RNA sequence: UUAUUCAAUGAAGCGGAGCUGGAAUUCAUUUUCCACGUUCUAGCAUUCAAGGUCCCAUUCGGGGCUGAUCCGGGUUGAAG
RNA sequence: CUAAUUAAAACAUAGCAUUGCGAUGGUCAGAAAGUGAUGUUGACGCAAUGUGAUUUCUGCCCAGUGCUCUGAAUGUCAAA
RNA sequence: CGUGGGUUAGUCGAUCCUAAGAGAUGGGGAAGCUCCGUUUCAAAGGCCUGAUUUUAUGCAGGCCACCAUCGAAAGGGAAUC
């Protein structure tokens, strides 16, 4: 009869992520003029590292159309992309890597990474270490453009939306085991307060349904309804099967 | 001048950073500047029952400025001549004693919306003009039918700041000719058969046509495109 | 230490160059010459395209 | 319809008249004497021996002072009280929660003259 | 005079006329403050016989509560 | 689409018309279209902009216009 | 780690595996909100679980119960 | 226990700055006590004139797109031996 460890994390106390040590959120220029009609040349400055982040962060400095002075933009680095390289953003824009593309102006079967899902978010897809966006179909009439998502999901988006040619830097990083759980402390001690898991077969019932008995067994089906409320969605929410991958 | 010399400047996109331009169509406004412009723009998008937006239908320049050229011989008194009148009627009562009436008959135009209404009513009104500008349009929305109905010319005509500058008032919503002196018999009669013309001749078939539904600058490129484009 | 600064002389906070106290004269001679090797190319850019353009 | 060219894309509130204040009636009808004078500056001199000590060897005059009274203050009332030059005022709030101000003279000045003229000492 | 005209005319709710002046009206209060200063009664006639007079020290406020 | 909804921005360039060139083979008509000044390089880019043109009533300086095309005042997009 | 009777074989752990979710979304807050945590986030990610380093293996069973499925649309069916 | 005496700062600290965070306003919510929110969907703003006699300097141009405030006697910080 206890609010269970899951229900106590929307309450944003000791569960909101550790922000200190962060350089500010990593989108792309914001759709003006000059990457809507032509391009912009900005410099990458520094590839620097943030917290929390498996991917490395570019501070790319493009200069301000209107007034005269220098905006600072924070970019997920692709890979290859090089400190004092010049980054070219806008419609205009040629295929390479690093570059801030339309995908409507973009062949079939480009990577890309950073990519808007609705033109001017400023960036949403294929942003972790490793990660990109297949470009696999257009429909120039009533203008779209067909994607592949890191996940396998074929997604329909605008052409207006823009993406970033090349793959997230970074990639492999889950190729290493931690081996030790100091080295998984020190990976969540600046991401959340999500680790370590006690297991709910662990606990007494008041804290969890898998709690309590006389052994550690869960005893009614870990699969739960969509439909079922807070409280009781601890286990395989929604599954559509389970058990191995095996046929 | 030699020591002078031509840069031009490249304000492309990515060069020369741009000029000071005309920025008018960007400015976020404050909100009751937004409200009161974006009003005008719903009023005219919806459709208009045809009630209301017979307004619109105003007596055009020329015509409401003899409207107005007439009106204007009929001005009520100031508080100044009301002054003068009343010592000179009190020095009446004092020595004149006719009954209290060393004074004449006035002739001043009629306002106020239930006097004139009154007056329609009772059929005395030789001519009401009627703001196209009242707001609520509720208050002078049913004149045009009273007027028809009682068969009391009616103008419908811009300003009611401009019929309460010949009030003395800031605004009117109403003003009426009862009756005129005998130099104006022609000009009042001539009034009346160019504005029944517009208005009270034209009110059965303006009753029955509804107003509105405009689109806008872009909806109305983007209408005439696809008809070309059929 | 920052405060410090403003008790001191010119001398003390700047170098006798262009980009004094802000650059290191290394930086300084590569902005120079990237300066002036890329306004010749935007003249030799500007010719070449005009001819191009003027040619055909 | 000749408009004003904006150059800017934000409207920003007009700089409006502000007229000053002009009241009908006074606020208070009288105004205050010196909440702090000279006589509610000083107290009392401090009489105690380590104070005389001061006062006939380090050329420092020992006073209570008010709790409101900031060094000028002390200062100004010294100068206009007694007639002499201050070279320091130095102060502590004491542990009973009054106010001791070491007045240190100008060497034109001898304390134990001056305290002699006061009354005490 | 006009307010029984007024009086009269406001019972049609759901006629044409006031069904665009409903749509138009709701649009306006709604732009604006949930509760805010209004300049002038909107229905002047209803402010009579609820007690109202055009007179410095009436005041009217539009205000708009929500439903449910 | 105008209510409602979502989103972004220092609400900056939206929409519609406007010079040429042509693989429109000018068919004597923009039934008809595209391109709107920037890609070797970790430089630089700000003073209502120099230029050109017109007026001041001239005062060692000032004001227009064009440079920088008009028109609609719908900030822009999505959704309905 | 059971402060003050249980320091363990319990819990955690790396490793393994399963599940949900491509954002007008998943999971979770809040009486409501023009409100929130994850989120300065984007599937090499977040969220929910189980098992518990390495080695070697993880057999059979979808009847029950749960979960799930553009699945059948005159079986049942409320208010209007 | 009774009676007094004693704490002196331009330089040591606080004061100031921001931190995790707390929190007004604008605005929305809530029967309401109050809740949310912290730059948001606000008409949110005060600074020098290049140096002087029609100037208590302004009734001259001109610039800034920032946005309460609180929060560390171990963090940052003007200066004494
Ligand atoms: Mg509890
Ligand atoms: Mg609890
Ligand atoms: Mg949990
Ligand atoms: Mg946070
Ligand atoms: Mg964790
Ligand atoms: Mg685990
Ligand atoms: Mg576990
Ligand atoms: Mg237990
Ligand atoms: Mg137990
Ligand atoms: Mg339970
Ligand atoms: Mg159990
Ligand atoms: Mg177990
Ligand atoms: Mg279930
Ligand atoms: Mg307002
Ligand atoms: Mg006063
Ligand atoms: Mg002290
Ligand atoms: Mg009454
Ligand atoms: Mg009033
Ligand atoms: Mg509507
Ligand atoms: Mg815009
Ligand atoms: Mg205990
Ligand atoms: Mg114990
Ligand atoms: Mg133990
Ligand atoms: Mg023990
Ligand atoms: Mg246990
Ligand atoms: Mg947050
Ligand atoms: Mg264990
Ligand atoms: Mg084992
Ligand atoms: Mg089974
Ligand atoms: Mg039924
Ligand atoms: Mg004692
Ligand atoms: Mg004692
Ligand atoms: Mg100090
Ligand atoms: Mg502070
Ligand atoms: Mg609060
Ligand atoms: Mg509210
Ligand atoms: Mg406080
Ligand atoms: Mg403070
Ligand atoms: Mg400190
Ligand atoms: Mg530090
Ligand atoms: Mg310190
Ligand atoms: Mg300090």
């Amino acid at each position: 009869g206890r609010v269970i460890r899951n229900q106590r994390k929307g309450a944003g106390s000791i569960f909101t992520s550790h922000t200190r040590l962060r350089q500010g959120a990593a989108k792309l220029r914001t759709l003006d003029y000059a990457e809507r009609h032509g391009y912009i040349r900005g410099i990458v400055k520094q590839i620097v590292h943030d917290s929390g982040r498996g991917a490395p962060l570019a501070k790319v400095v493009f200069r301000d159309p209107y007034k005269y002075r220098l905006r600072e933009e924070i970019f997920i680095a692709n890979e290859g992309v090089h400190t004092g390289q010049f980054i070219y953003a806008g419609k205009k824009a040629s295929l390479n890597v690093g570059n801030v593309l339309p995908l409507g102006s973009v062949p079939e079967g480009t990577i890309v990474s950073n990519v808007e899902e609705k033109p001017g978010d400023r960036g949403a897809l294929a942003r972790a270490s490793g990660n990109y966006v297949i470009i696999i179909g257009h429909n120039p009439d009533e203008n779209k453009t067909r994607v592949r998502l890191p996940s396998g999901a074929k997604k329909v988006i605008s052409s207006d939306a823009r993406g970033v040619i090349g793959v997230i830097a970074g990639g492999g990083r889950v190729d290493k085991p931690l081996l030790k759980a100091g080295r998984a402390f020190h990976k969540y001690r600046l991401k959340r307060n999500s680790w370590p898991k006690t297991r709910g077969v662990a606990m007494n019932p008041v804290d969890h349904p898998h709690g309590g008995g006389n052994h550690q067994h869960i005893g009614k089906a870990s699969t739960i309804s969509r439909g079922a409320v807070s409280g009781q969605k601890a286990g395989l929410i929604a599954a559509r099967r389970t058990g191995l991958l095996r046929g | 001048n030699p020591l002078t010399h031509s840069t031009p400047k490249n304000f492309g996109i990515g060069q020369a950073v741009q000029p000071k331009r005309n920025l008018s169509r960007y400015v976020k406004w404050p909100e009751y500047v937004r409200v009161q412009r974006q009003k005008k723009i719903l009023s005219i998008r919806l459709k208009v029952p045809p009630t209301i937006a017979q307004f619109q239908y105003t007596l055009d320049r020329n015509t409401a400025a003899e409207t107005f050229k007439l009106f204007n011989k009929y001005r009520p008194e100031t508080a100044a001549e009301k002054k003068e009148r009343l010592t000179k009627e009190a020095a009446a009562v004092a020595e004149g004693k006719s009954k209290q009436d060393a004074s004449p008959k006035p002739y001043a135009v009629k306002y106020g919306l239930n006097h004139v209404v009154a007056l329609i009513e009772n059929k005395k009104a030789k001519l009401v003009l009627i703001a196209n500008d009242v707001d609520p349009i509720e208050l002078v929305v049913f004149l045009p039918a009273l007027c028809k109905k009682m068969g009391v010319p009616y103008a419908i005509v811009k300003g009611k700041a401009r019929l309460g500058t010949l009030v003395n008032q800031k605004t009117s919503a109403v003003a009426a000719l009862t009756e005129v002196r005998a130099e104006d018999e022609a000009a009042l009669a001539k009034l009346v058969s160019t504005i029944d013309a517009n208005f009270a001749d034209k009110y059965d078939e303006v009753k029955k046509h509804w107003g509105g539904g405009i689109l806008g600058n872009k909806a109305q490129a983007k209408m005439d495109k696809r008809a070309k484009n059929s | 230490r920052p405060r410090q600064y403003a008790t001191v002389s010119k001398t003390h906070k700047t170098v006798s160059r262009a980009y004094g106290g802000s650059r290191c004269a290394n930086c300084v001679k590569e902005r120079i010459i990237r300066a002036f090797l890329i306004e010749e190319q935007k003249i030799v850019k500007k010719v070449v395209k005009e001819q191009t353009e003027a040619a055909k | 319809k000749a408009l004003k060219v904006r150059t800017s894309a934000t409207f920003r509130l007009p700089k409006t008249l502000k007229l000053a204040r002009a009241p009908k009636y006074a606020s208070k009808a009288v105004p205050h004497y010196n909440r702090l004078d000279s006589y509610k500056v000083i107290e009392q001199p401090i009489t105690s021996e380590t104070a005389m000590k001061k006062v006939e060897d380090g050329n420092i005059l020992v006073f209570q002072v008010s709790m409101k009274a900031n060094k000028y203050q002390i200062k100004k009332a010294v100068k206009e009280l007694y007639e002499v030059d201050v070279l320091k005022v130095n102060t502590l709030v004491r542990p009973n929660g009054t106010k001791k101000a070491y007045v240190r003279l100008t060497a034109d000045y001898d304390a134990l003259d001056i305290a002699n003229r006061i009354g005490y000492i | 005079g006009a307010y029984k005209y007024l009086e009269e005319l406001q019972r049609k709710k759901q006629s044409d006329v006031l069904r665009f002046l409903q749509r138009v009206r709701v649009w306006e209060y709604r732009q604006k403050n949930v509760i805010h200063r209004a300049a002038r009664p909107t229905r002047p006639d209803k402010a009579r016989r609820l007690g109202y007079k055009a007179k410095q020290g009436f005041v009217i406020y539009r205000v708009r509560v929500r439903r449910g």
